[PDB]
């Protein structure tokens, strides 16, 4: 299929972010200016976020034998773009203290955002693979951006080796799937099977290797052991981006792949993902019980939240609001993780103990305790709305083991989240507008969490508007 | 007249051999070598799958595979170079400071 | 009409308490006092204008006042409030206990009194919203939003003599118990809503619509079990009870947190309002297990209360025993036992509020809570030992106090239903008298067993004596004239009892 | 006999079970990259075997 001007206007955030990559690269080639390159990157990401309006007025259509644009793609593109914008905003005061070159950071953030947009728009195995790699490799650079530090270099090496292994696993999986089916489109993965013979062994093994790669990319048990180390060792804006944008884009493409494929309603795949989600929730909540480090704690939190996401994933073909639950939960999780990792970044900036935070930084302490109440699914917070959606979807499809796992993991998460949120207020022994901009970002994130936890109807209507093709 | 199953078996054998070399070797260079073996075996499987169906999609996926392999080898060898420059060893078990 | 203002006046009052701290350190206590004064005035105005004594039982639903607003129209969720006799009585009790909680912490001139007052008002607003909401999602929302300020008050403003880690552990255990039970309740609510949606095809969370829902036997049992697990954690019912002495031990020294949301019995109201009408056959099947749990709770709480060397834990276990009495009353299916349960909850709230206030005063004078470090305090204090004697005689079920009236109507209805549980519960009343006498004589009688108990102590303040004597007068008037309270709640009790016995 | 609240310990038994399970599960995070790759291959074997058994 050729490309039309309507297909070009469907390509608007991808083209805008790519043009931003080229412009920022040429500006770095002209003269190394941190402020101007950061401003150009933020301008390009905001331009793509604005041009999502024109993409929405363009309608839902198919641009490539690879790409499909609908409201689902707009919602995930907007989430990825917002996460990238917050990552740049948090990264500028951190990069104010970096002795080496700071301008490549925003180039890598823009390329990873480009990969996230491609993963949001992906309707093909090639686009899935290229979006995963386009997210992964700039994250290899960003995790080891402070390569002089021991922890950052260790996390970069671990992430690079493990993600190369997961990329090979995923690629061999789609190789087996394409050997079985003969078409790499999402809709044709198992379309040549009928009369109850959907569980062909080669297709199931290829999808299993794809599950191995994606469950690495989604921090799902037992491909989750990288998450606390890579989260801790990486810089805190990089931890923010890796927690929000990569996970959201990869889960969106997994959502689209399991909706569109005929093999997605297989019983064996459903049971395997049920086991993975159960173990992910239980293990991620249990392993964060005795964590004194905030970053590893939030990595195990990411594992648990992705387990709740997979619980919402499993009931896709049976329930009707599974995608709506995933969208509401992902908006809430983006806001909560953005706020928490942003306060962590603002306390880690510039590049050179959360106890007693209220006595010198009260606003950041309030924002942190709002997000740790949000990640626990406490009412008046958007994470509660997401957990309620997950529980409703689990109750509809009679996923009782998953529902009990969500309740037990919620209790354990309540324990450690409240431990940190109340360690904030105990007793223990800047001056630029970009730090204030990061503070405004985390403050609006906390206000959004509180308002959409009290009044979740506009977000529900927005997510219900983001309906993919049938 | 070449069976598809034999080519897929060869690709799987090279894939699991690359994984074995990735696991059992402490040296980061040999793990990078094993990763190259795994991704090249996956590219071989995709080429065989494309050749059975008479489609260019297998070779296109091979091209994407080797683009990823080249860039990943570049990044991994840069990380290995910095590890050898500041640590004077390639023992991947020595870099284990972050745990628990 | 006035119900949204009844819920929202504590929240606006708490926001004003936090904001008006810059005007002075002695300002937020006055703001909280006028806030609960307005709340209690509105509650008494609803009592006067409701005409509850002339209201006859017409069947569920029958609300004396009603408010509705769409909140989440996607799920059919509405802010839907409704007040009737039982809800109005518990709202009046909430307002009075909030007035007592504000007056009990009058001498705290701490530099962060605004947040303490705001958390107290948010707790009281959550309790009022629990007593007023007839929407399942809104009721659960209030049920879980009233626990965060309790957690922060226990953890940060709690017992200053104890270590911080004990306060954190007690607050975390209380929060984990209450919120896990609430999540089980939310699962039961969601499954009931999905059953109704599959049966009819409309999205609703309204409790009036969910009443006529056809459920198979066994699914209804599971939903009732989820509701009862939530209410059994919050009541408390054994073994879901240790959070109550743990939170009472590490509570703030004034005792306002006890009066705010802990001592108000929302769980038994939920059992009367939601567990019995929505699942009548399941509750009829579950009645022996629940009432034997109540018997075990009465005797377990009595044996724990006798064995405590701490006053606060002792009063918490008295609360456990009296809630076991109420739990026995709830599953009888008798109008007399239900009216006695209502009287018992109100009288227990009053008596335990007086006991906790006086325990706070006694700890203020003697700077300890161990009963082995005191004794013979009748000669060393002016007003406190006699009022504590009156309250300890009140909680053992003495006529002239409302506890006797409530417990005896409970036992009359229960004996009309089942004799064995009634006779075992009356021996539980003997046990209650035993622990009350043990507390009285270990605390105020004998010789001084330490040095701080052998010195003269200053008398109680005029405001504190005023509120204690107000509690005394209210308990005496409830003991001798409980009739207006009985005619206030006669319609709601009649509707609930007729729905329970006419659908089984 | 009951002054130590046996039912409180009975319901606190899940808390110590969760603590023990978390302490045992944290031993898998030894920080070694080769063990991480081995765990990924173990998960691949387990997922593939479960998919073949349930097919
Ligand atoms: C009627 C029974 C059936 C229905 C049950 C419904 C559920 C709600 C009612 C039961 C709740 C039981 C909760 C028990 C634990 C209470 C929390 C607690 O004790 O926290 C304190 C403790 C830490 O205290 P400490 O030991 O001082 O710490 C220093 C050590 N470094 O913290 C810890 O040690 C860590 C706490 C981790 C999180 C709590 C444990 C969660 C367990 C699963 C919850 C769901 C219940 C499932 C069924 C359990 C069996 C009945
Ligand atoms: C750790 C804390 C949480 C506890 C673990 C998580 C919850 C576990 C719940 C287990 C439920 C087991 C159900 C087993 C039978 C399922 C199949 C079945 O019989 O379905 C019947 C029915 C579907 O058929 P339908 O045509 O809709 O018939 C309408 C019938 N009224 O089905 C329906 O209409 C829906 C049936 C729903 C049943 C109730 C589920 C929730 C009940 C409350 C929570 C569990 C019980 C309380 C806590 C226990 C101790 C922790
Ligand atoms: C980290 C580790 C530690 C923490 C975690 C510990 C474990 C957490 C999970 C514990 C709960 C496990 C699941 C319990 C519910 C099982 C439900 C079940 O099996 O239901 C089967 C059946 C469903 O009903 P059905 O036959 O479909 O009805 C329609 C046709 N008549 O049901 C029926 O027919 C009715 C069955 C009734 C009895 C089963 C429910 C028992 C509930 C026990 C707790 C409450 C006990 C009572 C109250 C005590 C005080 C609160
Ligand atoms: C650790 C979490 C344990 C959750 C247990 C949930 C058990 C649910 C049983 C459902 C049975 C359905 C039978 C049909
Ligand atoms: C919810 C709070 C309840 C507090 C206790 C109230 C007990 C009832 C008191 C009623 C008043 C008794 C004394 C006055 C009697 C007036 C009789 C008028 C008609 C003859």
């Amino acid at each position: 299929m050729t490309i039309t001007p309507q297909n070009l206007i469907a390509l608007l955030p991808l083209l805008i972010v790519g043009l931003t990559v080229v412009v920022v690269m040429l500006s770095i080639a002209w003269r190394r200016n941190h402020f101007l390159n950061a401003t150009l990157s933020v301008i390009g990401l905001n331009a793509a976020l604005v041009s999502l309006w024109f993409v929405g007025q363009a309608g839902a259509m198919d641009v490539t034998p690879l790409m499909r644009v609908d409201g689902f793609a707009m919602l995930y593109t907007g989430l990825v773009l917002l996460a990238s914008l917050a990552t740049c905003t948090f990264a500028y005061p951190w990069l104010e203290g970096y002795n080496d070159n700071k301008d490549e950071f925003y180039l890598l953030v823009l390329i990873a955002a480009l990969g996230g947009i491609l993963l949001a728009n992906a309707n093909h195995l090639a686009s899935l693979f290229l979006g995963i790699e386009l997210i992964s490799l700039p994250l290899f650079g960003l995790v080891g951006y402070a390569f002089r530090q021991k922890r950052s270099l260790e996390a970069s090496i671990k992430y690079t080796i493990l993600s190369a292994a997961a990329s090979s696993f995923l690629l061999f999986g789609m190789a087996l799937v394409y050997a079985q089916s003969g078409d790499l489109s999402f809709v044709a993965l198992g379309k040549n099977l009928g009369d109850g013979m959907l569980n062909e062994p080669l297709l199931l093994a290829g999808f299993g290797l794809m599950i191995v790669g994606l469950g690495f990319k989604l921090s799902l048990v037992p491909f989750h052991l990288w998450t606390p180390d890579v989260y801790q060792g990486a810089p805190a804006p990089v931890s923010t981006f890796l927690a929000t944008a990569s996970k959201i884009a990869i889960f969106g493409v997994v959502m689209r792949l399991f909706l569109y494929a005929p093999v997605g309603d297989s019983e064996a795949i459903r049971v395997v993902l049920a086991i993975i989600a159960f173990a992910s929730i239980i293990f991620g909540n249990l392993m964060a019980l005795s964590q004194t480090n905030i970053k590893r704690l939030l990595g195990y939190s990411s594992i648990s939240h992705l387990g709740y996401l997979l619980v919402a994933l499993i009931a896709l073909q049976t329930g009707e609001m599974s995608m709506e639950a995933v969208g509401v939960y992902l908006a809430g999780y983006l806001f909560s993780s953005l706020g928490a990792f942003g306060v962590v970044s603002l306390m880690s900036s510039p590049y050179r103990s959360y106890r007693g935070l209220f006595w010198h930084r009260p606003i950041l302490a309030a924002v942190m305790t709002v997000m740790m109440l949000s990640l626990a699914g406490i009412p008046m917070t958007l994470g509660f709305i997401g957990k309620f959606y997950v529980l409703a979807v689990g109750v509809q499809a009679h996923l009782w083991w998953l529902v009990g796992a969500v309740v037990v993991g919620s209790a354990i998460g309540l324990y450690y989240y409240l431990r940190v949120a109340v360690s904030l207020y105990l007793h223990a022994p800047p001056s630029n507008w970009q730090y204030s901009a990061g503070g405004i970002v985390v403050l609006i994130s906390a206000l959004l969490v509180l308002v959409l936890g009290v009044w979740p109807q506009p977000l529900i209507s927005i997510v219900r508007l983001a309906m993919p093709l049938m | 007249m070449i069976p598809l199953q034999h080519g897929l078996i060869l690709a799987a054998i090279l894939f699991v051999l690359g994984l074995t070399g990735l696991v059992i070797r402490r040296n980061l260079l040999f793990m990078l070598i094993g990763l190259e073996i795994m991704i090249n075996a996956s590219a071989l499987a995709f080429v065989v799958a494309g050749s059975y169906w008479g489609q260019t999609d297998g070779q296109v996926m091979y091209i994407l595979a080797i683009s990823l392999a080249a860039a990943e080898a570049s990044i991994g060898l840069a990380l290995l170079l910095q590890l050898h420059r500041r640590r004077q060893n390639l023992n991947i078990d020595s870099v284990s400071e972050m745990r628990g | 009409m006035l119900l949204p203002w009844l819920i929202l006046i504590p929240f606006i009052g708490g926001f004003l308490c936090w904001q008006t701290e810059r005007f002075g350190v002695k300002v937020p206590r006055w703001i909280a006092l006028i806030t609960m004064g307005l709340t209690l005035a509105l509650s008494l105005q609803l009592w006067l204008q409701g005409g509850y004594s002339l209201t006859q039982s017409a069947g569920i639903p029958q609300w004396q006042s009603e408010f509705d607003m769409p909140w989440i129209p996607r799920f059919g969720i509405s802010i839907h409030l409704a007040i009737d006799g039982l809800s109005l009585l518990m709202v009046v009790l909430t307002g009075l206990l909030g007035v007592l909680a504000v007056l009990c912490s009058w001498k705290e001139i701490e530099k962060y009194q605004g947040f303490f007052h705001l958390n107290l008002m948010w707790i009281l607003g959550g309790v009022i919203g629990v007593f007023l909401a007839i929407d399942m999602f809104l009721f659960f929302f209030f049920w879980e939003m009233m626990l965060v300020p309790m957690y922060f008050l226990i953890a940060l403003w709690g017992h200053k003599a104890s270590d911080g880690k004990t306060r954190i552990t007690a607050a975390t255990k209380f929060f984990i118990y209450t919120q896990a039970s609430g999540l089980v309740m939310l699962i039961a609510i969601l499954a009931l809503v999905f059953v109704h949606y599959n049966a009819t095809g409309v999205w609703t969370f309204n409790y009036e619509e969910l009443l006529n829902t056809p459920m198979s036997s066994g699914v209804e049992y599971l939903l009732m079990l989820g509701f009862f697990i939530a209410f059994a954690v919050k009541m408390p019912v054994v073994p879901l009870h240790g959070w109550l002495p743990d939170a009472h031990s590490q509570a703030p020294t004034a005792g306002s947190v006890d009066l705010a949301g802990i001592l108000l019995k929302t769980a038994a109201y939920g059992l009367l309002r939601f567990s019995l009408p929505l699942f009548p056959n399941a509750s009829a099947e579950f009645a022996p297990i629940a009432m034997w749990l109540g018997v075990i709770g009465i005797f377990y709480g009595a044996w724990m209360a006798f064995a405590q060397t701490d006053i606060k834990r002792l009063i918490a276990y008295t609360s456990v025993s009296h809630m076991g009495f109420v739990l026995i009353a709830i599953y009888t299916g008798s109008q007399l036992a239900y009216q006695g349960a209502v009287i018992q909850m109100i009288a227990h709230g009053l008596s335990a509020a007086g006991l906790f206030i006086l325990c706070g005063q006694l700890y203020e004078r003697i700077h300890t809570r161990d009963m082995r470090m005191m004794g013979g305090l009748w000669s060393k204090m002016k007003w406190l030992p006699a009022l504590s004697l009156f309250f300890a005689v009140a909680t053992l079920g003495m006529p002239g106090t409302g506890n006797f009236v409530g417990e005896f109507m409970i036992l009359f209805g229960s004996f009309q239903v089942v004799p064995v549980i009634t006779v075992i519960s009356t021996f539980g009343l003997v046990f209650a008298s035993v622990y009350s006498l043990a507390m009285l004589h270990r605390a105020y009688f004998g010789k001084a067993k330490s040095q701080i108990a052998s010195q003269e102590l200053p008398g109680m303040s005029l405001r504190e004596l005023f509120m204690i004597l107000l509690l005394v007068v209210l308990l005496v008037l409830l003991g001798f004239y409980p009739q207006p309270i009985l005619d206030t709640s006669h319609s709601a009790i009649g509707n609930i009892q007729q729905w329970f016995v006419n659908s089984v | 006999l009951l002054k130590r609240d046996p039912l409180n310990s009975m319901m606190n038994i899940p808390a110590v079970l969760s603590r023990f399970a978390g302490k045992g599960l944290l031993l898998s995070e030894n920080g070694y990259l080769r063990w991480y790759v081995a765990s990924m291959s173990i998960g691949a074997v387990v997922v593939l075997a479960l998919l073949m058994v349930l097919r």
